[PDB]
């Protein structure tokens, strides 16, 4: 790849150079080139990984959804006719959209996954493979979509099952995949009474270990208890 | 429409 | 080029479909496509091949700006060596920079401004060729340093006459010249008196005219000269 | 530092 030639350590003083400068393509192409090294990543690393893509894939599907509700908008009765464009731009954004989200898939399965023992690498690296199907999932509408789905609902469930093993109820990576899991739950598998369920259950078994954080533990934790909380709101 | 995390910067 | 199958009136929608979606890469590159079809470009289109140029190359400068601070704390005194990194992400961004700014002058070399004859399309060209060529002066620190300032000097001054004799004090062309070509004066020529002269009377000569417009025309007028006057009111 | 037009969006 273009960056096997740069040393490691400079592929990621670059990622957080990229951060800073607000260059996320940049940023996520130093990480591949990081993972693609084939050592595992420190929890520093990972982080960077899961920004740098973010941030990516978070600008193609915010214009996703701007040329999808253009698209429905325009096959309404009453709407002039105005030929293939709409159509062909919301595919051309979206085939870019599955490339990145192939491309983080990719990376996880060769070889983030199989190498991750420790539950902080492992649950991590699962709820991205979660968090990259689903992405997939809100554009497929064809004969994969399903299995899409599952692949996502899977990933999801290997890496609660982790978590709920391995990490007190208030360690912000088993917040953050819990959150998440419960948004597919409601948006991807059409589960609004499990998305409801795991978002209070987490919330409130959290609640109960913070007394045995630390303040900076737990101002972290309380963070992504009020994202829960927010989406409770929201759907209650 | 739900918060989720990591989110956009 | 990659846009040479696609009809020019597809481009054009596609370029406005790409600003709803906030994809300003994509935006320019129909735009240039449109550009390349070889005809001359509406006041409308004109817009749009500015504001999507604009916005990347506004993502790029605001980049170089951060790496360039960076990097110049990096040889101050007392800073720890942290090798060549920072330097070398810095000269790929300002590359980058450059390479919009050498595509945007390349399509107003070839053909726009030839083919420009009323005064709104040439004054909007060259004040373009202007601020191309003063972005690539705030990174230029070579032999052609000197000749780069030169040559936005003299597309802004061309602008400038034709803009005075041509069109009225309140015209927003005539107006954003002028801003731009003052703020050229004040960070790139190190003239900020000559800046400060052109905004003030630019200013109020325009005051003057506001009395022959609609609401519309005042409304838009007004809108630029209350950006003269911030800056006079960071000048001074 | 000084505003310019057009602007960032
Ligand atoms: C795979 O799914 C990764 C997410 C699971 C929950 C969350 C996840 C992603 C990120 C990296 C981005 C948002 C946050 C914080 C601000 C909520 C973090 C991280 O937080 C870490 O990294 C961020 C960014 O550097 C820092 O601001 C935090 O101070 C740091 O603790 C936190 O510990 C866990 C890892
Ligand atoms: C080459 O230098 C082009 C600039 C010279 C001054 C200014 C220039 C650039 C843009 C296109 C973007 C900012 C503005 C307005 C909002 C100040 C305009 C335009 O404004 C036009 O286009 C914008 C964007 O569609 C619309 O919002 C306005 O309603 C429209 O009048 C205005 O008439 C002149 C052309
Ligand atoms: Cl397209
Ligand atoms: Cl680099």
């Amino acid at each position: 790849g273009a960056m096997g030639s740069m040393e490691r350590a400079s592929l990621i003083q670059k990622a957080k150079l990229a951060e800073q400068a607000e260059r996320y393509e940049d940023m996520a192409a130093f990480m591949k080139g990081a993972v693609e090294k084939g050592e595992e990543l420190s929890c520093e690393e990972r982080n960077l990984l899961s920004v740098a893509y973010k941030n990516v894939v978070g600008g193609q599907r915010a214009a996703w959804r701007v040329l999808s509700s253009i698209e429905q908008k325009s096959n309404e009765e009453g709407s002039e006719e105005k030929g293939p464009e709409v159509r062909e731009y919301r595919e051309k954004v979206e085939t870019e959209l599955q490339g990145v989200c192939d491309t983080v898939l990719g990376l996880l399965d060769s070889h983030l996954i199989k190498e991750a023992g420790d539950a902080e690498s492992r649950v991590f690296y699962l709820k991205m493979k979660g968090d990259y199907y689903r992405y997939l999932a809100e554009v497929a509408t064809g004969d994969d979509k399903k299995r899409i789905i599952d692949s996502a609902r899977s990933a999801y469930q290997e890496a609660m099952d982790i978590s709920k093993k391995e990490m007190p109820p208030t360690n912000p990576i088993r917040l953050g995949l819990a959150l998440n899991f419960s948004v597919f739950h409601y948006e991807i598998a059409n589960s609004p009474e499990e998305a409801i369920s795991l978002a209070k259950t987490t919330f409130d078994e959290a609640m109960a270990d913070l007394h045995t954080l630390s303040e900076d533990s737990y101002k972290d934790s309380t963070l992504i208890m009020q994202l829960l909380r927010d989406n409770l709101t929201l759907w209650t | 429409s739900a918060g989720s995390i990591p989110g956009r910067r």
